């Protein structure tokens, strides 16, 4: 069942500003609601993540200057403007909840325009493996990611034309419906996402992601294949 | 009600109330709610438990909804366990 609903894919003329709506069927108040961009076919890149209690906001800083998060307690509703659009910023707009990985995500929304500092090292780019064989994915961060004793690096899956999946949340810990044959490892800056036996369905982009400190950098992604 | 026997996860970064206390806000992943919240602090040596939780009884309604605590953790290291088990969440805490 799924608590977020984003406003409709808009069209835009470039220098002009979007707003996109994200309404919840939960209390944002308690909350870190988060807004996480990506381009066609480039990977996943976090925006930045508001407190809706007090109005923090935190912005990644690329975008730094150009947007700005908003939320209503009362509608439960979380916001996002983007100004002086460029045909750069044509990607897809996602809605996120959650601090130990990003649980619960939005559809999506289309915006298409015409007319510390941590580093995260995914490898490998991509890979292909058989069926049935043991597949590895790893991601290093440059500084560390541990918080209240544990490391907050966590793991999803994205198919195509569909928003990601939690996987694994604080290094380890499985989500809830995942199958036991995808396993997290890791301490420190060297962390490792494990398939035991490869599936059909497993056949997608991976990515990593840090959430301790802002940003809360996502990995470059890894698309898994299948060989033969 | 009764003890929760799942895993809890933390949905925001932990805040300093001010009148002495610290609120701790988690999400239950298990199932079996509503339910009871397995939540106790503990010491610089991790292993005997002490300070105090405020809130009394604390409840989680649902697997969707986050449950606020508040607790008087003593100054300096102490550690939060929250859940049973391997899978207990547990988080070192450092008071000012």
């Amino acid at each position: 069942q799924v608590q977020l609903v984003q406003s409709g894919a808009e069209v835009k003329k470039p220098g002009a500003s979007v707003k996109v709506s994200c309404k919840a069927g939960f209390n944002i108040k308690d909350v870190y609601m988060s807004w996480v961009r990506q381009a066609p076919e480039q990977g996943l890149e976090w925006m930045g993540r508001i407190d809706p209690e007090n109005g923090d906001t935190k912005y990644d800083p690329k975008l730094q200057g150009r947007v700005t998060m908003t939320a209503d307690t009362s509608t439960n509703t979380a916001y996002m403007e983007l100004r002086s659009l460029r045909s750069d910023d044509t990607a897809v707009y996602y809605c996120a909840r959650g601090w130990e990985g990003f649980a619960y995500w939005g559809q999506g929304t289309l915006v298409t325009v015409s007319s510390s500092d941590i580093v995260m090292t995914q490898s490998p780019a991509s890979l292909a493996v058989s069926l049935g064989q043991r597949a590895t994915i790893s991601c290093r961060a440059s500084e560390n990611v541990d918080k209240y004793g544990n490391s907050f690096m966590h793991w999803y899956q994205q198919k195509p034309g569909q928003p990601p999946k939690l996987l694994i949340y604080r290094a380890s810990e499985l989500q809830w419906g995942v199958p036991d044959r995808f396993s997290g490892s890791g301490s420190g800056t060297d962390f490792t996402l494990t398939i035991s036996s490869l599936q059909a369905e497993d056949v997608a982009v991976y990515y990593c992601q840090r959430s301790n400190e802002v940003p809360w950098t996502f990995g470059q992604g890894t698309k898994l294949e299948i060989k033969r | 009600y009764t003890m929760c026997s799942g895993k809890f996860s933390i949905d925001k970064e932990m805040a300093e109330t001010q009148h002495g206390t610290t609120v701790v806000k988690v999400k239950y992943e298990g199932a079996g709610a509503p339910c009871k919240v397995p939540i106790e602090i503990r010491d610089v040596n991790k292993e005997k438990v002490v300070g105090r939780i405020i809130s009394s009884t604390p409840l989680a309604e649902n697997t969707n909804s986050v449950t606020n605590i508040e607790l008087e953790p003593p100054f300096g290291d102490s550690y939060i366990v929250i859940g049973v088990g391997n899978s207990a969440l547990t988080l070192h805490w450092f008071r000012k």
